[PDB]
RNA sequence: AUCGAGAG
DNA sequence: ACTCTCGATG
């Protein structure tokens, strides 16, 4: 779930294609971006698993895409999970083009501020 | 459904209630019940010629059932019968019987007052059976002395499952008394000619309910019938062999007990006759008494097919006479529609 | 409720011995006509005799409980207008903790026995983790 | 009357007095599982 | 469990702001309000999302299996 | 469980056309057009732009049920004016205004800092 | 949202609002009889066992259990057990089917002996429930 | 309540009401929760293992008999005197797979 | 089912999601809110009985 | 197949006719290992 | 002086695990020494399963007073611990 | 567009209760039956039917829908065909089908027999009354 | 079968 | 003296 909510680079998303439109089986490089995740508890302390640990595997072939956005100051990104001492998390992620109308994870924007007539001169509101 | 029967399909118009005469009981039966053993006999998956005969109804998903066959889905229940070593009391009639003995003196078998009396003329004028009996019982239980046979009628009181007398009444005795009340005296206190007689209230031989009444996944009724049969054989053993005075009477009262509690288990008598599991056991009376009873629970209201149930919600965009039905329920619930030239295409598409 | 507790139950015998050894007349030596205003003492619904001057006894018992010599669980009821003294050591009693209000304050009035110093010690024990609820009860 | 409160005893005293059930009562046809003389079944439909 | 990746209401990323938040509480010794303010959580829905959250995964990691 | 697929909100089903033009039987020279896989976002805008045309007598959209992503748009124009042309003019007007808005925003964005 | 009903933001729901984990455990045990008659845990075939279930057993392993991780739904078989009561069809079926109305993923399987030395098993299945129209709040 | 039952009530039940004619009973010993396996080996039982294996978290009673003996097993309330969890620390609870 | 208006014949409209959706103005005769209330639905199996439902 | 103990990090492979207990442990609580056939998750 | 208040909580008691297990154990132990008396008069072989299975039964079923359905404590004295929420 | 009346808007601690629809939803069209009464089993988890209670019956009576009430109490639940003797009026009939041998030991009836449709629970009631020494004689004529 | 908790 | 839903134990 939280993997799905990870913000990924969607600059050249327009020269990427829907998996439902591509003539490939399941997914490919023309429609999807595959990135792996391999984490394992090493130190005695808690080993955090961030979004920076995500490694692109598929062929981007020039398109600026797939790279997880890191606005974090330390440069870690979204805290995905936490591992103890001998805990392991190994998985693979296939990211596809999608609309926020289908799922909020594909939401490009957060909150949009919107206000007209600050003096109620149109009287659209009875205070 | 089931199958084709040569008999015409008729509708029940009248229900004539009545008592079961021992004669008709043993005449109706298709199997005698001698062995208390249920099914297995010396490591054998069959039915001994005692209880649960294949004549009453086979129980193994077979295709045969007392020659008439028709499996076990079409064939209803074929009643049996068991003869008691001594006649006993029918619990649900204990009161009524005790009333009749107060309306008729002992030994003889005649009403205490006739048309000669002034009040008895008014009591016997009522056409309603219950009201007539209630009117006579109150104007006849005060008579101590007596057609002739002038005998001081004893004061009868109830005690457990027997009756006493003050100047202990045997069940055989009361049988002999009720056997001599004749026909004309029956009409005078509610009873009927060939339907219900006081000489049938006492249980000479009792009918045995078929397996579709007491199934096995053994039923409690099977255990209770086993108890009745056990008491019966234990009575016969103490009767034919060495027969002490204060030993066979306890067996008579034992058979009386098991037979009485076979029908009604919630009596004034504290012994509720528990079972092996400590359960108070389920009597036939408890099977009918609501609200979980048979009448209120399986006849007045029962579980049905083609039904559904779900959490409700409001919808501003639905009409008043509409209902929002989930798709899964729509696929589940179904309606039988006969193929007609008007809908053959649509139905073909649906199939 | 959050602070309600159920009485464990203790032995009433030492309380009985205390009573008998503290000016309580045995019930077998009671003469009503020559001592009508004598407070009868009850223990677990049992009449162990009467006792004149019940105030001193009651303050003694209360002091012993507040100290801990008598189990704080044990209840003690002084009924003035009914002239009765009911001590209960019965198990299953539902009780609850309460602050004690005594007018032993010289430079003041009727005040709580608990002061801000006690509370400071409590929060000292709280911050450190030696002064617990039992210390307050004792 | 058996379909309310005192169930079994009613059947007992009705069996002793040998009563006749007209089967025109609602609950009676309910038990018999027949179309009771209720509203729609308060008449008969034939052909002419 | 663990800090929610994005705010439910609007959709702002708040999962990368957990640890920092903690620092702003213990390192700089600030109150929760100012710490939340410095992280760019102006709307009280995200502000809620971080303030209201309880990190239970730390207690979960206390087991050995 | 019984919840429909999400893509059913923007992906057209089997046989479902985008627009369904139906002759309105109520008032003459009127029409009801069924928009599939669309919501208020398009409907409100088109309806609001159909009122700017002064040769349009009536113009109103509605979503008969929020469960389903579709809305009906009724248009009534003056005689000698096919309503489809009103819809086309409205659409083209929208497109032009949006394009101009994009250009303006771009030119305004190229003059900013930070 | 009239008459004590409410409207919830689907977008926020997609972001994990009021989501939940639901675990369910199914416990079975091998029976024992006086003459050393013991029920066994296995994956029985249609020809070797009576009755059987309408659901498939293809998700079961050699030990008659599901490997944790396999998705289950409908009336799938979770635990495979048989009771013996030459001759064809020499076993009776005693398999435990997944709930007819439920579905999910096998979270964790536990195999342990009993106090009387009976091999018994608890199978925990996991399902994530997302707030739907009709859920009580 | 449970502690009162164990440390006081039990002894009263055994001693004050039972004597045969002779064999008089003595003190009562309550052990820690154990299990006599089918393996024969009797060992310490921890609550997690008890709930996992459908076992009964109970200790054993032992009475001295005059003129010692095992008279049965008493179910033990968790976090009581005769429970391992009472003297246990937080880290101990975590190691014993028991929630603090 | 206190009175006859507790059982009324409705027209089916198949809809998604797992709830029995009803009009607001039908709340009163059923005496039902939506704070967890559950209702039952029965289906006729012949033309004459559905005629009974639709016409009565 | 194979199993893993509860209160220790092991990797037993004892199939049927073996069961309890564990290798160098003493406890009988045995869990079953994860399947090799991977399952996909719609990240939603 | 008016009638006694029968609803006064002060003149009421709450029996917890202690008293209940006390009654139960008294019953099972008296039964035990009874059976032991029988084994003694028949003539170290003490049936300890009595107390164990008794306590276990009464704690599992919730039916206080061993296996006798004449008990008025059939209202489930011991119930399954509700663990849906910590507060629950 | 703005809203006229302003809205009370803000954070509030809400909790999700255990009652979800997919655990409550239920629908059955001809499913498993019981053995004793031959009626739909009890329970959603057992794919059971819903009880058409007494109050429901009362409602259908109030409406006047007799045929529907008959349908719920026969076809929808337990509908059984029994044979009745034309003499004593009991279920003593030994109906040997496929041979048309409708016997009746006790009245010697082989030609005067009848066939009725009643609920299996009614047949159970009648049999239980017969085993309790009562004769619920069923005549088919006025 | 019984019992316990819960839903309108 | 209304319908449901689960759990427990024999
Ligand atoms: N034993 C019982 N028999 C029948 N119905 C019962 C019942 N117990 C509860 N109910 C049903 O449960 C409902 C309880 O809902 P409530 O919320 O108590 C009504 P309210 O909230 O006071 O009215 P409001 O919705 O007008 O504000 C009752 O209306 C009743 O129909
Ligand atoms: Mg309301
Ligand atoms: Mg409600
Ligand atoms: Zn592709
Ligand atoms: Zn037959
Ligand atoms: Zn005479
Ligand atoms: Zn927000
Ligand atoms: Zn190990
Ligand atoms: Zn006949």
């Amino acid at each position: 779930h939280r993997l799905g909510l990870i913000p990924l680079q969607s600059m050249d998303i327009e020269q990427l294609e829907y998996s439902r439109d591509c003539f490939c089986e399941d997914h490919c490089d023309k429609c999807s971006v595959v990135l792996t995740l391999q984490a394992f508890g090493e130190s005695e302390s808690t080993t955090n698993v961030y979004s920076k640990d995500l490694v692109i595997v598929s062929n981007l072939m020039g398109r600026n895409i797939g790279h997880p956005i890191i606005q974090d100051k330390e440069g870690n990104g979204v805290l995905i999970c936490k591992l103890r001492k001998g805990q392991e998390l190994k998985l693979t992620c296939v990211a596809k083009k999608g609309i926020a109308k289908e799922h909020a994870k594909w939401g490009p924007a957060a909150a949009i501020e919107f206000e007209y007539d600050p003096w109620n001169k149109l009287k659209h509101t009875d205070y | 459904g089931q199958q084709y029967s040569s008999a015409p399909l008729r509708t029940v118009k009248e229900v004539q209630f009545g008592l079961f005469s021992p004669e008709e009981v043993r005449a109706i039966s298709v199997a005698k019940i001698r062995f208390p053993e249920t099914m297995d006999e010396t490591q054998t998956r069959a039915k001994i010629g005692g209880l649960n005969d294949p004549r009453l109804g086979s129980i193994d998903r077979n295709l045969k059932c007392q020659t008439c066959q028709e499996g076990m889905n079409e064939c209803p229940g074929h009643f049996g019968h068991i003869d008691l070593a001594k006649p006993v009391f029918h619990v649900g009639f204990i009161a009524k019987i005790k009333k009749v003995c107060e309306c008729v003196c002992m030994h003889c078998g005649k009403l205490l007052l006739d048309e000669h009396n002034e009040l008895m003329r008014q009591a016997l004028a009522i056409k309603d059976s219950k009201k007539r009996f209630a009117a006579i019982w109150t104007l006849c239980k005060t008579k101590m002395v007596c057609g002739g046979c002038g005998n001081t009628q004893p004061t009868i009181r109830k005690d457990g499952l027997k009756l006493v007398g003050s100047w202990v009444l045997s069940t055989e005795e009361i049988l002999n008394i009720f056997k001599h009340i004749s026909v004309k005296d029956f009409t005078s206190l509610g009873f009927n000619e060939v339907f219900s007689r006081p000489e049938w209230m006492i249980l000479t031989c009792l009918p045995v309910p078929p397996p579709p009444v007491r199934p096995s996944i053994e039923d409690d009724l099977t255990f209770k019938l086993a108890d009745i049969l056990k008491a019966n054989i234990s009575l016969e053993t103490l009767e034919h062999n060495g027969a002490p005075h204060h030993a066979i009477e306890e067996a008579e009262s034992l058979l009386q007990f098991h037979v009485a509690t076979y029908m009604d288990n919630d009596i004034a008598g504290q012994p509720q006759a528990l079972q092996k599991s400590g359960r108070p056991v389920k009597s036939i009376r408890a099977r009918l008494k609501g609200k979980e009873g048979r009448i209120r629970g399986n006849l007045m209201g029962k579980r049905v097919d083609f039904s559904a149930r779900t959490v409700i919600s409001g919808d501003p965009n639905l009409e008043l006479d509409q209902v929002g039905v989930p798709k899964s329920i729509a696929k589940t619930l179904t309606y039988p529609e006969v193929v007609t030239p008007y809908n053959i295409d649509r139905l073909t598409q649906l199939v | 409720s959050l602070m309600s507790c159920i009485s464990v139950g203790t032995d009433p015998m030492p309380i009985i011995t205390f009573l008998s050894e503290w000016g309580m007349e045995p019930l077998e030596d009671y003469v009503p006509h020559q001592s009508p205003d004598a407070t009868r003492v009850f223990v677990n619904g049992v009449w162990h005799g009467v006792h004149r001057n019940p105030a001193r006894l009651m303050e003694t018992l209360r002091t012993l409980r507040r100290k801990g010599d008598i189990n704080p669980e044990v209840s003690m009821i002084r009924d003035i207008r009914e002239k009765e003294l009911k001590i209960f050591t019965d198990a299953g009693r539902v009780y609850r903790p309460l602050f004690i209000v005594e007018d032993d304050e010289s430079l003041g009035h009727k005040e709580l026995k608990v002061r801000k110093g006690h509370i400071a010690k409590l929060m000292a024990t709280e911050y450190q983790d030696e002064y617990t609820w039992s210390s307050l009860l004792n | 009357r058996c379909s309310f409160e005192e169930t079994v005893e009613i059947l007992f005293e009705a069996g002793a007095s040998a009563e006749l059930d007209d089967c025109r009562g609602v609950s009676e046809n309910v038990i018999l599982g027949q179309m009771a003389p209720i509203g729609t079944g308060a008449f008969d439909v034939m052909i002419d | 469990m663990i800090v929610p990746v994005r705010c439910f209401s609007c959709g702002k990323v708040v999962g990368d702001k957990w640890e920092s938040y903690l620092n702003l509480l213990q390192e700089d010794e600030l109150d929760e309000g100012t710490a939340l303010s410095r992280l760019g959580l102006k709307r009280y829905c995200c502000r809620r999302m971080i303030l209201t959250h309880v990190d239970l995964i730390e207690k979960f990691l206390r087991y050995n299996p | 469980m019984n919840a429909p697929d999400r893509f059913e909100l923007f992906l057209l089903g089997e046989g479902e056309s985008k627009l369904k033009i139906d002759p309105d039987t109520k008032a003459p020279n009127a029409v009801v057009i069924t928009f599939e896989k669309e919501d208020h976002t398009l409907g409100n805008l088109i309806r609001a732009e159909l009122l700017n045309d002064r040769k349009v007598l009536f113009a109103a959209y509605k979503v008969e049920h929020p469960f389903f992503a579709r809305f009906k748009l009724r248009i009534q124009t003056t005689e000698g004016y096919d309503p489809k042309d009103a819809l086309k003019n409205a659409c083209n007007s929208i497109i032009n205004k949006l394009g101009a808005l994009k250009t303006n925003f771009e030119t305004e964005w190229n003059l900013q800092t930070l | 949202n009239q008459e004590d009903s409410m409207i919830m933001n689907q977008s926020s729901i997609d972001r994990g609002l009021f989501r939940s984990l639901f675990f369910r455990s199914y416990m079975d045990q091998e029976k024992k009889y006086g003459m050393s008659i013991t029920e066994t845990f296995e994956k029985p075939q249609r020809t070797n066992t009576l009755r059987m279930k309408h659901g498939t057993y293809d998700k079961l392993d050699d030990d008659g259990l599901i490997a944790p991780g396999v998705r289950v739904s409908g009336e799938d078989v979770i635990i495979g057990k048989t009771t013996p009561i030459t001759a064809y069809h020499s076993k009776r079926d005693a398999s435990t089917p997944l709930r007819s109305t439920e579905n999910g993923i096998v979270d964790q399987v536990l195999v342990t002996t009993n106090q009387d030395g009976l091999k018994f098993v608890k199978v925990r299945v996991r399902t994530t429930k997302i707030p739907q129209i009709g859920d009580k709040f | 309540s449970f502690n009162q039952f164990v440390d006081y009530t039990l002894q009263d039940i055994i001693c004050e009401d039972s004597t045969l004619i002779e064999i008089s009973f003595g003190k009562i010993y309550v052990t820690k929760p154990m299990v006599n396996e089918s393996d024969g080996v009797t060992h310490a039982l921890y609550p997690q293992e008890a709930r996992l294996r459908n076992l009964t978290y109970s200790s054993g009673l032992f009475v001295d008999v005059k003129k010692k003996v095992f008279i049965g097993r008493l179910p033990i309330m968790l976090r009581s005197k005769n429970c391992y969890l009472s003297e246990a620390t937080e880290s101990d609870l975590y190691k014993l797979k028991e929630c603090p | 089912s206190l009175h006859k208006m507790s059982m009324m014949a409705h027209r089916v409209k198949v809809i998604p999601y797992s709830t029995f959706r009803l009009n607001l103005s039908v709340t009163s005769p059923y005496n039902a809110d939506f704070d967890g209330d559950e209702m039952n639905l029965h289906v006729p199996q012949s033309e004459e009985t559905r005629a009974e439902l639709s016409q009565l | 197949l194979k199993y893993i103990c509860a209160e220790c990090s092991s990797k037993l492979s004892l199939s049927r006719t073996d069961a309890v207990r564990c290798k160098d442990c003493g406890h009988r609580i045995l869990l079953k290992a994860r399947t090799k056939r991977l399952v996909q998750f719609e990240a939603r | 002086k008016d009638q006694d208040d029968r609803d006064h909580f002060g003149k009421k008691r709450l029996d917890l695990a202690g008293p209940l297990l006390a009654q139960l154990f008294k019953t099972l132990f008296k039964k035990l020494t009874k059976d032991i008396f029988r084994y003694m008069q028949r003539t170290l072989a003490i049936n300890a399963k009595t107390i164990t299975s008794g306590l276990k039964y009464a704690l599992a079923t919730g039916n206080w007073g061993e296996q006798k359905k004449a008990m008025s404590s059939r209202a489930g004295v011991s119930q399954v611990l509700n663990r849906y929420t910590y507060s629950s | 567009k703005k809203l006229m009346a302003q809205i009370f808007f803000g954070p509030t601690y809400y909790q999700r209760l255990r009652h979800m629809v997919d655990d409550k939803i239920h629908a059955r069209a001809r499913g498993p039956m019981q053995v004793l009464t031959r009626q739909p089993v009890e329970g959603r988890s057992r794919d059971g039917g819903l009880r058409f209670g007494e109050m429901e019956r009362d409602c259908m009576i109030a409406h006047g829908a007799a045929s529907f009430l008959k349908e719920r109490l026969m076809e929808a639940s337990d509908a059984f065909r029994v044979h009745i003797c034309g003499i004593c009026g009991l279920m003593t009939v030994i109906a040997k089908l496929n041979h048309n041998q409708f016997e009746c030991k006790g009245c010697d009836n082989k030609i005067d027999i009848y066939q009725i449709h009643i609920p299996y629970a009614a047949k159970l009631l009648f049999q239980e009354l017969m085993a309790m020494n009562i004769t619920p004689r069923l005549y088919t004529d006025r």
